């Protein structure tokens, strides 16, 4: 048989709603370019893709519908993700070059040693800063699920 | 106008012993638990 | 016809050291590995140089590595087959020519540690032996028996990375065997100075060294024990009574020592 | 390489040289310094999370439950799944 | 199935003992847990040198060299 | 020192008195109990010399005062001389390669028997300058020697002692 | 250098893959059988005989003109419709 990709219910809504393009800030371009990579074995999550997608479209600020205030809170929440997407690298790279420059004199097999789990440890320093800094730990439930929706679905017929 | 030689690592040739084997698993364990952990974090945010 | 390569090294020539083959015949020859090479030393190629003394294996000069495992010459059979037979000197050694190491270092550890009975009172005038029993002399059956040979020295791991800061399983053994003698009157000092953390806890429990003991002793049983018993016995005041103990070795000549 | 030859080394605690057992010690006092500093993301964390399901949460205690005390009748089945 | 009270402070104060034991366990008690100690003394601990170049001086000084300090 | 703690002269006695002892009878062998403790000493030998000051003539502070200054002196002159020998010792290893096989070996130190001979003659200066602390020189500056005897052969007066 | 099968390096080696790929594997599929629980639950795949009635009827259901939308097949049993009038 054949799987049918098509947008999903909530893009429906998102592309019937919008009413110009929305100019991406510095830190969101940053933030999107600094997202990995998610290859698809199936559907199920926001790749950058589709979060650009939801970041360029504008709302209306002042619109009561209900529908397109789901629209703006789905926005918020994509764009707290990207935003704190930056924090990985700075951890990274001062994960790595302190402790490297800290066991400068020493031999290699210290390096070896210390360095990845610094590494390692240095970035997820930097995702809790970027995620903290970004208002992540103060979303709501309902906020979440919201800028967690798939895009994407497979049709389901009838 | 002599000099003493130093020998090699002797990792590469010197006996195993079974116990000797199940001490090093045991200092390895946290670091094996780094180790999955990053791969499960990796798949999380690469994979489907 | 067996195959023999031995680890060879010249002092003044300072090449980078090889195995050189021999082949010597089983049948004119002794069964021990020592005669193997006392054959080739004779016959073959007089140059070579080995320490060799008892043939009983009780001195412990003739320590070696064989097949990549430790053990003395004399005791060790040989075992004939079509793969070669692999001599070298004791692992992580400074060779001084051919299979003889360089274990001053090892000399000096033992020094280190004070192994003669230390007592509060000299021995008063018409006073005889030291009164111990059977049952506290029993205790030192396991550890008195070592010949310093530095099998297990050599096949500590440990002992491979910080040979100038751990003692190693052959002068750990020892240290305990005066700590559990009776006798000795200075129990707390002796475990206030082993108890240091690159000294004793160096000790991953690899058993290396229990395995490759000649004389079938358990250095790594000996080395837990006195773990356990500095544990158990840790005082605030140790600190001070390493010290105090060093003052009182304030006129003493140059060498290793308790300090 | 050739090591320096004419090295003075130090002669008491007035007169150090400087050596990597110094360098060492600001090593130590670095790495600690980390550590204090590090200790904010876990406080940060505890101090600003908030766990709830939406915004209704505040409002039903504005209008419901003020003091936190109005007692609510239990009914098992809703929080227990069956 | 309408209980006028419910008794949570047995099954919340279980859960907290569990959840506290296990990690002020895995934080204080094992000796595994001072690996990191070993480790570092084993095969880092007085193994530096100041007459060997390393990557890291070598490019503060080259990029000091290029800014003329 | 800037403080206002106030201390009676056994208070003072006694913080001397375990400042003394705790030095002396570390073993300084080990550069990682130096480091780690060289802070807690300064920190405290600042309060002791504070404290201890109306007692430099005392009869019993004052030659308290006297060993544990002597003492932190020998300290930092033992450490100093070894951690010269340690660099050396490093240099070495690095210059037998990865594995001991020579497989990225660096460049090996030329001026070895220099070196020996600047660390022994510092170590006799060592001995003539502390001779109430042979103990501790013996131990690390001492036992150094000996590690560095096995790389390169060399004379000092108290080789014979080291089984050399 | 020396090398033998019964050396410390090899033999640790081979012990450590024996103790810990067990472990490891069986860790890892775990995470990703709570990835596809989630995964199955939020979208889960569904079959379509005819793509173009599917096509067509998903259309008519959501109101969209057929003309604006971009039909792509990406693999041989995968195709994806995308607004063509996208930003
Ligand atoms: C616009 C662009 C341009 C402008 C930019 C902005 C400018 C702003 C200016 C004003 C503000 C300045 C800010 C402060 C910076 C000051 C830095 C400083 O002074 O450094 C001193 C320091 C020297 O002092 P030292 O103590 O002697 O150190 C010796 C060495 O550093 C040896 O060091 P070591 O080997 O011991 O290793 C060091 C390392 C040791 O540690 C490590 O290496 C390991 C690190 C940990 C391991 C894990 C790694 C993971 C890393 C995670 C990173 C974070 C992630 C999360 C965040 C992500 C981003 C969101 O130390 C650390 O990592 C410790 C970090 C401590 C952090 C403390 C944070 C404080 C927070 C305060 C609170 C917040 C603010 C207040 C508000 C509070 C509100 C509640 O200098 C250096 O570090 C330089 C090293 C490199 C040398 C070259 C450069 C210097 C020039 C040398 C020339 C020599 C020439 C000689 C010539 C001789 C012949 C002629
Ligand atoms: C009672 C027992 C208790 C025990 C407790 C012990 C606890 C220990 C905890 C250790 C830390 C683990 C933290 C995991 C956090 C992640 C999970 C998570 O939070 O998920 C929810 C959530 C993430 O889920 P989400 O909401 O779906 O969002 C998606 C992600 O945010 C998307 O993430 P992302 O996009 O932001 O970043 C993805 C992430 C993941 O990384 C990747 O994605 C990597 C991808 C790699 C691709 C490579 C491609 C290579 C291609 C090669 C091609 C070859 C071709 C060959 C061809 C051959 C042909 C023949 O990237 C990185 O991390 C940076 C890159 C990797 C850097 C490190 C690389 C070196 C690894 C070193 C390993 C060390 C072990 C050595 C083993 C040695 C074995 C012998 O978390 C967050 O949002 C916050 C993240 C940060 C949380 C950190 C929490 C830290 C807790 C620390 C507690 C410490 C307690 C212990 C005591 C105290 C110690 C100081
Ligand atoms: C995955 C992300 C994370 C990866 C790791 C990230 C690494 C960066 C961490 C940054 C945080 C601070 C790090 C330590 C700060 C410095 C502390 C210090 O100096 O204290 C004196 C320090 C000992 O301090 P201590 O606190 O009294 O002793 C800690 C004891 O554990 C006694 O501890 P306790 O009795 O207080 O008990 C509490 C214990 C509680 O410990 C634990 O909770 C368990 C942790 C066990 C270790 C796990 C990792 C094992 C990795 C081994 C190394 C890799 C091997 C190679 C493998 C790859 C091969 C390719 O806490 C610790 O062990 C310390 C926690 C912080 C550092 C260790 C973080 C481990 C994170 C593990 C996360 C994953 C957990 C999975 C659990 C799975 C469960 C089934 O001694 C030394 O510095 C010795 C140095 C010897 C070499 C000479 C070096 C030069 C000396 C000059 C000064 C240099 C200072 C810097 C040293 C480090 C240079 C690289
Ligand atoms: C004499 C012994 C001294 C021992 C000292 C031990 C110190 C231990 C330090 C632990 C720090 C743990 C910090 C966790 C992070 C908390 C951040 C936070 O949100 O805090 C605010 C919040 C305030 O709560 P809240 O309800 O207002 O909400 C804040 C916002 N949310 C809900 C999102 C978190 O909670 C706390 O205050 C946390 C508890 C802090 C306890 C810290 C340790 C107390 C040690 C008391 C020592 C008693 C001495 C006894 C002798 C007395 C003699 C006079
Ligand atoms: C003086 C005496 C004192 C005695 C103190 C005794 C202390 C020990 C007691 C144990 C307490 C354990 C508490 C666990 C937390 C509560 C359970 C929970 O949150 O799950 C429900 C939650 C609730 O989920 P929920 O949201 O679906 O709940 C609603 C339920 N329905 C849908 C039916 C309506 O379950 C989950 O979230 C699923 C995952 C559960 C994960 C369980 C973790 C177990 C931790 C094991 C640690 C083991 C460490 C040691 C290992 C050694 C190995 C050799
Ligand atoms: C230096 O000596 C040593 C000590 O001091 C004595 C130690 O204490 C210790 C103990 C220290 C520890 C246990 C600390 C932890 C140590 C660890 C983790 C190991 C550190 C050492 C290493 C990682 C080894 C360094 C890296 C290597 C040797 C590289 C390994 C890879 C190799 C050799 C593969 C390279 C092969 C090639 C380039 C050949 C290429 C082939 C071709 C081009 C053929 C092409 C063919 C065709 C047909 C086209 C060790 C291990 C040691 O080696
Ligand atoms: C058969 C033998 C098995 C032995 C092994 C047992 C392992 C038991 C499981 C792991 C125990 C270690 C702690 C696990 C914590 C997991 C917490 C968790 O469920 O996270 C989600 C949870 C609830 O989120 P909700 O908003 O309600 O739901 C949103 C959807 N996620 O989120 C959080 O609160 C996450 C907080 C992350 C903090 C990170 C830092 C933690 C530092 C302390 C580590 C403590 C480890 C040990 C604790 C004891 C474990 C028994
Ligand atoms: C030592 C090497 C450093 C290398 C550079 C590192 C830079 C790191 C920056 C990236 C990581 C930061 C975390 C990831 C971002 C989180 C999300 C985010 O954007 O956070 C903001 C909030 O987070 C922050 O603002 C984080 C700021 C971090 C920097 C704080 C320091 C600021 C002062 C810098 C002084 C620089 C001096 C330069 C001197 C020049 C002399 C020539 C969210 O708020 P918004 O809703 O977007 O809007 C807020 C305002 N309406
Ligand atoms: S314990 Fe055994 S192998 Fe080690 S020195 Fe003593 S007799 Fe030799
Ligand atoms: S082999 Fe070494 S680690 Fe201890 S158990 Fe024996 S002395
Ligand atoms: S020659 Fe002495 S033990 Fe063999
Ligand atoms: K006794």
């Amino acid at each position: 048989a054949n799987l049918l990709l098509v947008p999903s219910d909530i893009t429906i809504i998102e592309e019937k709603n919008k009413i110009a393009k929305r100019r991406i800030r510095l830190l969101e371009k940053t933030g999107l370019a600094l997202m990995f990579p998610v290859f698809h074995w199936r559907y199920s999550k926001l790749d950058k893709h589709d979060m650009y997608n939801i970041l360029r479209r504008k709302f209306d600020p002042s619109a009561s519908d209900p529908a397109i205030d789901i629209c703006r809170r789905r926005q918020e929440s994509v764009r707290r993700r990207v935003i704190a997407q930056n924090g990985l690298l700075p951890g990274l790279l001062l994960g790595v070059s302190l402790p490297w420059w800290s066991l400068r004199r020493y031999n290699y097999q210290s390096k070896l040693i210390v360095l990845p789990f610094c590494a390692y440890f240095g970035a997820i320093c930097g995702r809790i800063a970027g995620h903290g800094l970004s208002w992540r730990w103060v979303e709501t439930d309902r906020q979440r699920m919201l800028g967690n929706l798939p895009a994407k679905v497979y049709y389901r017929p009838k | 106008s002599y000099k003493s030689a130093h020998q090699e690592t002797p990792l590469t040739y010197y006996r195993a012993t079974q116990h000797a084997t199940s001490s090093i698993n045991h200092r390895l364990a946290y670091i094996n638990a780094v180790f999955v952990i990053w791969v499960c974090d990796s798949l999380n945010d690469v994979d489907q | 016809m067996q195959t023999f390569r031995v680890y060879r090294y010249d002092p003044l020539l300072q090449d980078k050291p090889h195995m050189q083959e021999f082949n010597i015949d089983l049948a004119q020859c002794g069964p021990m590995i020592l005669d193997a090479l006392i054959k080739i030393k004779a016959t073959q190629d007089s140059t070579l140089a080995f320490r060799r003394s008892c043939r009983e294996g009780i001195c412990g000069s003739c320590a070696m590595n064989i097949n990549g495992k430790n053990g003395l010459a004399c005791l060790q059979y040989i075992e004939p087959g079509a793969a070669p037979i692999d001599i070298q000197p004791l692992p992580h050694t400074y060779v001084l020519k051919d299979l003889v190491p360089d274990l001053s270092n090892f000399y000096n550890q033992y020094k280190s540690i004070e192994p003669f009975l230390k007592r509060r009172r000299a021995k008063q005038p018409g006073e005889k032996e030291y009164y111990q029993s059977i049952e506290d002399r029993e205790k030192l059956d396991g550890m008195y028996e070592c010949n310093l040979c530095a099998c297990c020295m050599t096949s500590c791991p440990s002992y491979w990375w910080n040979p100038e800061y751990y003692l190693g399983p052959a002068v750990l053994l020892q240290a305990y065997r005066w700590i559990a003698d009776s006798r000795d009157e200075f129990t707390t000092e002796r475990m206030a100075w082993i108890n240091d953390s690159m000294r004793l806890y160096r000790c991953h429990g690899i058993m290396n060294c229990t395995s490759c003991c000649p004389k079938g002793l358990d250095p790594a049983k000996a080395i837990a024990k006195m773990k356990a018993a500095i544990a158990a016995a840790y005082e605030p005041g140790w600190t001070k009574i390493v010290a105090q103990e060093s003052i009182a070795n304030k006129k003493r000549e140059s060498g290793m020592m308790y300090a | 390489a050739r090591v320096p030859e004419d090295i003075e080394f130090t002669k008491n605690r007035y007169t150090r040289r400087y050596n990597l057992a110094t360098e060492d010690r600001v090593k130590l006092l670095n790495w600690n310094a980390f550590c204090i500093a590090v200790t904010a993301l876990p406080i940060a964390y505890v101090y600003y999370s908030w766990y709830e399901s939406s915004e209704d949460t505040d409002m039903i205690y504005r209008t419901m439950d003020p003091m936190r005390e109005a007692k609510a009748d239990y009914y098992l089945p809703l929080l227990r799944g069956h | 199935n309408k209980p006028v009270v419910v008794n949570t402070s047995g099954v919340v104060n279980t859960a907290v003992l569990g959840i506290s034991g296990a990690w002020l366990y895995f934080y204080c008690v094992p000796l595994r847990r001072k690996e990191w100690y070993d480790i570092m003394m084993d095969y880092v601990h007085h193994k530096r040198t100041q007459y060997a170049s390393n990557f890291p001086d070598k490019a503060v000084r080259t990029a000091l060299r290029f800014a003329k300090v | 020192m800037l403080t206002v703690d106030k201390f009676t002269r056994a208070e003072a006695l006694q913080r001397a008195s375990n400042l003394y002892y705790q030095v002396l009878g570390t073993n300084w062998e080990d550069g990682l109990n130096l480091v780690l403790d060289v802070p807690f000493w300064e920190s405290e030998l600042e309060k002791v010399d504070h404290m201890c000051e109306p007692y430099l003539c005392d009869d019993e502070i004052g030659p308290i005062i006297r060993n544990l200054h002597e003492t932190v002196n020998c300290m930092y002159a033992c450490e100093d001389v070894r951690d010269h020998i340690n660099e050396l010792l490093e240099l070495s290893s690095r210059a037998e390669g990865v594995m001991g096989s020579g497989a990225a070996a660096s460049e090996e130190v030329e001026n070895m028997p220099e070196q020996c001979g600047m660390v022994t003659k510092a170590y006799e200066d060592l001995l003539a300058r502390y001779p109430e602390h042979h103990p501790k020189i013996e131990q690390t500056v001492g036992h150094g020697l000996a590690v560095l005897r096995q790389l390169e052969k060399f004379n000092f007066k108290s080789s014979h002692r080291y089984f050399f | 250098m020396m090398l033998r099968y019964d050396s410390l390096l090899w033999q640790c080696t081979l012990a450590a893959g024996i103790w810990f790929i067990p472990q490891d594997v069986a860790a890892i599929s775990a995470f990703l059988l709570y990835g596809r629980s989630k995964s199955r639950t939020i979208n889960q795949p569904v079959y379509v005989d005819n793509i173009d009635t599917a096509a067509n009827e998903y259309f008519k259901r959501k109101g969209l003109d057929p003309t604006k939308m971009i039909m792509m097949r990406k693999s041989s049993k995968i195709t994806e419709i995308r607004y063509g009038e996208m930003y």
